């Protein structure tokens, strides 16, 4: 190994879901 | 009605309700949408958005 700190994409959050409150 | 899955890789709390885990991290699922579920962080009891991408279920 060498790196050590992987992180993938987040997904789009459908009408600001992960985004606000609704 | 809530899974519990481990984060895989930080999240990222950008937005001020997104509730931020980190790899390893073991968060509750309290109503996954179909992208973003409203995890809780066993930190505290933290409740945030987690992305269905980061954290991974307890199984595979």
């Amino acid at each position: 190994w060498d790196p050590g700190m992987p992180t993938p994409p987040l997904p789009p959050r459908p009408a600001n879901l992960g985004e606000r409150q609704a | 009605q809530g899974d519990i899955v481990v984060a895989l890789y930080p999240y990222d709390g950008i937005h001020p309700d997104d509730l931020s885990f980190k790899k390893g991290e073991k968060m509750k699922v309290l109503e996954e949408h179909g992208e973003w579920w409203k995890a809780k962080s066993l930190l505290t009891k933290k409740e945030g958005f987690i992305p269905s991408n980061y954290v991974a279920k307890l199984n595979t």
